[PDB]
RNA sequence: GCGGUAGUAGCAUGCUAGGGAGCAG
RNA sequence: UGACUGCUCCCUAGCAUGCUACUACCG
């Protein structure tokens, strides 16, 4: 915390990875042995050898995956279009990659059409689209990190909320993994910047042993291995003109962090009923269990929800090296307190404060998340609980003390200055009542930045429990964004759900003898989804009958809406399936004397398939 | 089936039995007509239930091994590809200007962030519009981190080459505008 | 861990382990050697033996297969397999199967643990690719034989000239003289550091070579053995007779340098491939120059295999030929540096086989050939390769030190594969035009295998004195004495002006470093010194056994003085076909 | 009259792998 | 150019269990 604020006193120039001559046989190199963090400072590599003769693949993944040669061997580069540090240019050319517009299915737009949609002044219209986007796209969605500025917290009052929130974390387990152990799925996806020039994560996953990868994963305990990340452009459907980017991580850095994090964040995706829902379902009652375990026994309850703008952008660089350190408090008898520090020192050089790829050039990361790196849904999380229990922390301490008439939350107002300000250790009596206090009256369920709550309606307006105002206070302190209150939502009766949650609304049906809640979405994103998308796709549905069958399934709660036009997207979609298989079982019957028998294939444009994925007693 | 070594005793009961059909055959000896291809038929079907299993079990390593060849082959062609590269990025090192900071430091450990800033040959300016151009890059010299380049190149977005009279005030709209200017080193 | 089976060539996967080098033997090859021979283990992309644990349990012949790993009877599973059956070892690609019927020589060639004569004879009988292996087979064995050293531990030097070395516990002293050329490296801390080219000479202690060290503490003195490179080019191609000159330009004039040159482009131009057949000192290291000058457009070059022999080659190259317009390459083993060094674009190039460029040629020159192995041959082929190349060197010459034969003698013919086709279909050539040779060395080399096909040019003015002095024989330790020699040689200077000005050969170097530790005189190499002999030297008894002067070591030996030649009879040689004058000694 | 044992064919469930596709943050 | 996770539908190949008829020996 101090570092933070001491570091803007010294030259940009002087953070980074410290680098060095070596000699492989007799050659120059310059390679990084070290690191200075503007928050941890000056980090020296243990084990470096300054004459070699021979490298193995296990000491060229981490000569090649380093900046410091990349860095050492380009052009210098004064990039005016941004205000972000920039280190090299590496090629003698800058790359301006645009992105294309979407594919028209017209056959089901004309289908769509002639049943009667799409009519002047009805309530389903199309919104969801693909926006094209020109050559200065890439630079300007990485100038978006002007918004992460350098931010003291009050530590006194995070010294708290970190013991407060790694309480929300107790039902877990955690460790470190052998190389044989590890569970990777889609090993055909790209593997990093130095690499995607030589293959996918199947080649290094291949080429390298369990034995390397438990070498190279013990390797970096006692050293810090900085990486470069890619920024790529996204093709996909959406509702704002915008140009959406992700981070590509390199192989060096997730191949060493799933043996870190995955017996925990796999035990996280495991557990049912708990705050955080990574894992639960919406099928099957899923959604149910999920809204009927947040409402536990809370009195006068009202629901709300929020917003974080800027979410990824403007995260301060304090609160994203406390979620790696409530993530790494299980690692306690794997890994000593020493094998802890350069498990985080890597962690924040490679995640943090790195250097990316955007074009053919190389820039500084000033901080904030980046998706693409493993623990991100799961370290978003402990993020969006650490700042819901701070506002509860400054709802109860910025109220009048002499007004609250309750004699129990006028002491537990007392007793929390003094763990606050009066306190030095860990007090481990009050930190199991003030959890206790706040799974009574404030209960949440959580993922990965979207958050609903249902809390007592008679303890915000007296001051007692956090409330929207006090949202609105906590983020423009310690997370320099402004939320207006237009982009939250309360609700009163609790007989019609969450607003929205996961881009999902919600309903009461009757189904069978008794009244559950179903998910509903967006027609104009079903019906959108349908007809833009990419080529040989569905510009021909008759090729692929099974992206109508897997949107039929997500349009059929539709079918129990009060609204009319809203019920009219699930039998749009159960008669083009129908039309697709009359073609598909024609087309081959007039140019090759084909007979198709259509058994079992009659169950997918009958309402019944479909409704068997909302009922309990799950199957398959 | 024609070298399993149970095929002899059941070809033996076959003939026994049924090619002795035609001949009287009393109720004692069919006994020996009939319980001498089975058991027999029953051994075969175990010789052959046996011989389908190591088969199949052999046609999974003579399809394991390929793999493990396959890989080794790759592995041997991207260990020499990383290899070819980190000596062609090393034969670029203007070493009489790198070994003259690297000297300087105080135990030989530089920031990574001075070493393209100060021991580089060319520099390359990204210019979005023409305010930005004349209190940048005017003239054909200018300098720029303690330095003076003269300018060398201006291509621009299109990648076609511009020439610095091209760059008026007014002529500006007419020019696809990120401009990049490469330049030298003096001196 | 695919690849050619030594004999068929079709893609394999397999490879045995007794054959040292671990060659990719095919398939169904397998069934014959490896049953055939106590060569057992087995190495496919994975290695064969009882995975079960820790067990001891291998020739594969009897290791079955079964779950996915392999198990002899050690502990076979249910579903076993055995590893072993139908003339195959399970290995990739199956039906590309053929084997060939070659285990014939190939178990000979596997067999032979290299200590009789049989052992050449029968590896010098085969097929090309069995050649190939036998030759790598050979040079593994020598130098995995020659390794067996120790090292020499140093602390202290007192001086120059003089070092007190000792070898380790139960390890001889490594051989006197220089054909092991002493590459030491020694230890600092963690590597290897460069030491210099080094070379003993007694156990005073002159130093003949060109470098100085700072040795001191903690210096090792080793025998370096390069790891040797599988060989892959063939040694030579089949021939034929063509009609058209494709490229070569005959100059315009007549370089009449000589005057039977004529004879030899007539004769060598034609045909894929020669040798130049040239009795000793008769234009046996300057007929290549006139080549190199009477073809001016045709890409010439000159490999060689000993730094010694460098003298002719140079000299007249600085008296009437140019130094730009040659090339010499040299690393930093160690020689001249007079021309121009890293030029791969020249006419006239200088190279030896230690290291040379990846290029084609249309003709070279390679220089002894007779004490060049046949892996020498195919190594500067397949390092470069060219049309055409003539091999310098005769087959009456001495054997290539093979110190892994000693009882049974070297046979020319048996020296390699073309110093007996040479002599099958027909030598190319013959020359009988000695340039600086008195008629002694041609009336002999006549008599002795030349059935009188060239006759004597000069006058023989009987000059050349021999004696009837046999000499005493005695061994005492690993280096050998001589008493009879240290008398012998000072009885024979006793009152002869003429040899006061004369040089010494050393057939043994222990007898010649004594004698100059007695007395004092040069020491000059008897192999390595063809085409560097003095005008004036004397030939000495130095030996009376078998190991060296049996047949084929004296005749380029009484060749190398001009005009006074006096060699002693040293054993039965030659005594009684012949008459020889004779100084009564007193 | 029945039970056990070893093959063979036929119908569903769960699990482990590969392939294509849909949605969410 | 194509990141990290989670859920879910459809198709093919292999393994074990669950009610039957067929074989055949054995009771
Ligand atoms: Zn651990
Ligand atoms: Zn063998
Ligand atoms: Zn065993
Ligand atoms: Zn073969």
């Amino acid at each position: 915390n101090f570092n933070v604020l001491f570091s803007t006193v010294f030259p940009p120039t002087s953070f980074g990875p410290l680098v060095r001559k070596i000699f492989v046989d007799g050659v120059p190199f310059v390679v990084s042995t070290g690191y200075h963090f503007r928050e941890l400072g000056v980090v020296h590599n243990q084990d470096v050898n300054l004459h070699s003769s021979r490298l193995s693949f296990k000491e060229l993944l981490v000569y090649a995956a380093d900046p410091a040669m990349h860095a050492a061997s380009g052009n210098l580069l004064l990039d005016k279009r941004t205000t972000c540090f920039s280190v090299a240019a590496l090629t003698n050319n800058v790359a301006f990659q645009t992105v294309k517009p979407g594919n028209f299915n017209k056959d089901f737009y004309d289908f769509a059409v002639s049943k009667g949609f799409f009519k002047e002044g009805s309530s389903v219209e199309l919104k969801h689209f693909f926006f094209a986007q020109d050559g200065n796209a890439a630079i300007s969605d990485y100038d978006y990190y002007r918004y992460n500025l350098p931010t003291m917290c009050d530590i006194r009052q995070l010294l708290f909320v970190v013991e407060v929130v790694d309480k929300y974390f107790d039902c877990y387990d955690g460790g470190c993994i052998n190389a044989n152990q590890v569970i990777v799925n889609n090993l055909d996806k790209s593997a990093g910047f130095p690499f995607n020039k030589w293959g996918k994560a199947r080649l290094y996953y291949d080429s390298m042993s369990y034995e390397d990868q438990d070498a190279l994963f013990a390797y970096t305990k006692r050293n810090v291995i900085p990486t470069i990340t890619q920024m790529n452009l996204k093709y996909a459907i959406s509702a704002k003109n915008r140009a959406r980017t992700v981070a590509g991580v390199s192989i060096c850095s997730t191949m060493t962090n799933r043996q870190f994090h995955q017996k925990l964040l796999k035990s996280i995706a495991a557990t049912r009923g708990a705050t955080v829902v990574i894992g639960t379902s919406k099928f099957y009652g899923g959604w149910h269990n999920m809204l009927k375990t947040v409402y536990s026994d809370v009195e006068n309850p009202h629901l709300m929800g929020w917003d974080y703008p800027k979410c990824d952008r403007a995260m301060p660089n304090m609160l994203r090296i406390m979620a790696s350190l409530v993530l790494a408090r299980k690692h306690t008898t794997c890994c000593s307190l020493s094998h802890r520090f350069y498990r985080l020192a890597n962690e924040c050089a490679q995640v943090l404060s790195e250097m990316v790829m955007c074009g053919g050039s190389l820039y500084v990361k000033p901080g904030g998340t980046s998706s693409g790196d493993a623990t991100t849904a799961y370290a978003n999380s402990v993020f969006n609980i650490c700042q819901a229990v701070t506002a509860n922390v400054n709802a109860l301490l910025s109220t009048d003390g002499n007004k609250i008439a309750d004699k129990y939350v006028r002491n537990l107002q007392h007793r929390l200055y003094e763990c606050l300000y009066r306190n030095r250790d860990v007090d481990t009596d009050f930190v199991n009542e003030f959890y206790a206090y706040l799974r009574k009256h404030f209960s949440m369920m959580i993922l990965s930045d979207d958050a609903v709550v249902c809390f007592n309606s008679t303890y915000a307006s007296q001051g007692l429990v956090a409330s929207i105002k006090n949202f609105k206070s906590v983020l423009y302190y310690q997370n320099n964004v402004f939320m207006s209150e237009a982009k939250c939502w309360t609700e009163t009766d609790l007989t019609k759900g969450p607003h929205e949650f996961c881009s999902q609304h919600t309903m009461l049906v009757k189904q069978g003898d008794d009244y559950v809640y179903l998910p509903y979405p967006d027609p104009s994103r079903i019906l959108g989804a349908g007809c833009f998308v990419d080529d040989i796709v569905k510009t021909d549905g008759t090729l692929m009958i099974e992206r109508f069958v897997s949107l039929a399934i997500d349009a059929y709660p539709l079918t129990k809406h009060p609204n009319q036009e809203y019920a009219d997207v699930f039998h749009l979609y159960l008669q083009y399936i129908r039309k697709l298989h009359d073609e598909l079982t024609g087309h081959m019957l007039d140019m090759y004397s084909v007979m198709l028998t259509n058994d079992n294939t009659s169950r997918y444009w009958e309402p019944e398939f479909y409704e068997a994925m909302y009922t309990p007693h799950t199957v398959l | 089936f024609s070298s399993l070594p149970s095929y002899a005793a059941f070809a033996t009961a076959q003939e026994a039995y049924e090619q002795a059909v035609a001949n009287g055959d009393s109720e004692v000896v069919l006994k020996k007509l009939k319980k001498s291809l089975n058991v027999a038929k029953s051994e075969f079907d175990r010789d052959a239930a046996m011989q389908r299993k190591l088969e199949k079990m052999a046609d999974q390593a003579m399809t394991q091994m390929y793999k493990q060849a396959r890989s080794e082959d790759k592995r041997a062609k991207v260990t020499s590809a990383m290899q070819t590269m980190l000596f062609t990025m090393l034969r670029k090192l203007d070493n009489d200007a790198l070994n003259n900071i690297i000297n300087n430091a105080r135990d030989g450990c530089v920031p990574l962030n001075i070493i393209p800033l100060t021991t580089a040959a060319k520099l390359m300016v990204v210019i979005p519009d023409y305010n930005t151009y004349k209190n940048t890059c005017d003239g054909t010299t200018f300098t720029y981190a303690s330095a003076l380049w003269e300018i060398q190149q201006v291509v621009d977005a299109d990648s076609k080459i511009v020439q610095l009279s091209e760059i008026s005030m007014d002529n500006s709209p007419n020019l696809a505008w990120p401009l990049i200017v490469t330049a030298l080193r003096a001196n | 861990a695919v690849g050619a089976c030594v004999l068929c060539n079709s893609q394999t996967s397999l490879r045995c382990g007794a054959c040292i080098r671990r060659p990719f033997l095919c398939c169904k090859c397998c069934y014959d050697h490896v049953i055939s021979t106590s060569h057992k283990l087995v190495l496919s992309v994975n290695p064969y033996v009882c995975n079960a644990p820790g067990c001891d349990v291998t020739d594969v012949t009897q290791l079955y297969l079964g779950g996915m790993s392999y198990y002899c009877k050690s502990h076979k599973p249910p579903i076993s397999f055995p590893l072993c059956a139908n003339g195959q070892v399970f290995g990739l690609y199956k039906n590309t199967c053929v084997g060939s019927d070659n285990v014939t020589d190939f178990n000979a060639i596997a067999t032979c643990d290299w200590t009789n004569a049989g052992d050449y004879i029968l590896a010098n009988t085969c097929t090309e690719r069995l050649k190939l292996f036998a030759a790598e087979t050979l040079k593994a064995t020598e130098e995995t034989f020659k390794l067996s050293y120790g090292i020499a531990t140093v602390r202290e030097v007192l001086s120059d000239r003089e070092l007190h070395l000792s070898w380790e516990v139960g390890k001889p002293r490594p051989p006197l003289n220089r054909n092991y050329v002493f590459t030491g490296y020694r230890v600092t801390k963690n590597s290897k550091v460069q030491i210099g080219e080094y070379t003993f000479e007694k156990g005073a202690v002159v130093y003949r070579g060109t470098t100085t060290y700072k040795l001191n503490v903690g210096d090792y003195f080793v025998l370096t053995s390069h790891t040797v490179m599988p060989l892959s080019a063939p040694t030579l191609v089949p021939q034929e007779h063509y009609v058209r000159i494709t490229g070569l330009y005959p100059t315009l004039n007549i370089s009449d340098e000589f005057s039977s040159n004529v004879a030899n482009y007539q004769k060598v131009g034609m045909q894929k491939y020669s040798t130049l057949q040239g009795p000793p000192g008769t234009g046996k290291s300057h007929f290549a120059i006139g080549l190199a000058l009477y073809y001016p457009s045709a890409r010439i070059v000159y490999t060689a295999c000993s730094h010694a022999a460098v003298d002719a080659l140079c000299e007249k190259a600085l008296k009437y030929l140019p130094i730009d317009k040659c090339s010499r390459i040299i690393p930093a083993v160690e020689c001249f540096d007079k021309f121009k060094v890293n030029s791969t674009l020249e006419q006239y190039v200088f190279c030896t086989v230690n290291a040379l460029p990846e290029t084609t040629a249309d003709i070279v020159v390679f220089d002894e050939i007779s004490m060049a192995t046949n892996y020498d041959l195919s190594v500067v082929n397949a390092r470069l390769r060219a049309k055409h190349y003539v091999y310098i060197g005769d087959p009456a010459q001495l054997p290539a030190p093979r110190t892994l034969l000693t009882k049974g003698t070297l046979e020319p013919e048996y020296f390699n594969s073309v110093c007996r086709l040479m002599k099958t279909i027909g030598p190319d050539m013959f020359l009988g035009t000695c340039r600086r040779c008195p008629a002694e060395i041609v009336d002999t080399v006549s008599a002795l295998v030349y059935d009188n096909k060239l006759k004597a040019h000069k006058d023989k003015s009987a000059q050349c004195f021999k004696m009837f002095y046999k000499g005493v024989i005695t061994h005492d330790v690993s280096s050998a004495i001589n008493r009879p020699q240290i008398g012998v040689v000072r009885e024979f200077l006793t009152r002869n002006p003429a040899w006061r000005k004369a040089v010494f050969i050393s057939p043994y170097n222990s007898q010649n470093a004594v004698a100059s530790k007695i007395l004092g005189l040069p020491t000059q190499t008897v192999d390595s010194s063809q085409g560097s002999e003095y005008d004036y030297v004397i030939f000495t008894q130095t030996t009376e056994t078998a190991h060296s002067c049996n047949v084929n070591r004296f005749n380029v030996a009484i060749t190398r003085a001009k005009v006074g030649i006096l060699c002693i009879m040293s054993d039965r040689d030659l005594y009684d076909k012949l008459q020889f004058t004779s100084l009564e000694i007193p």
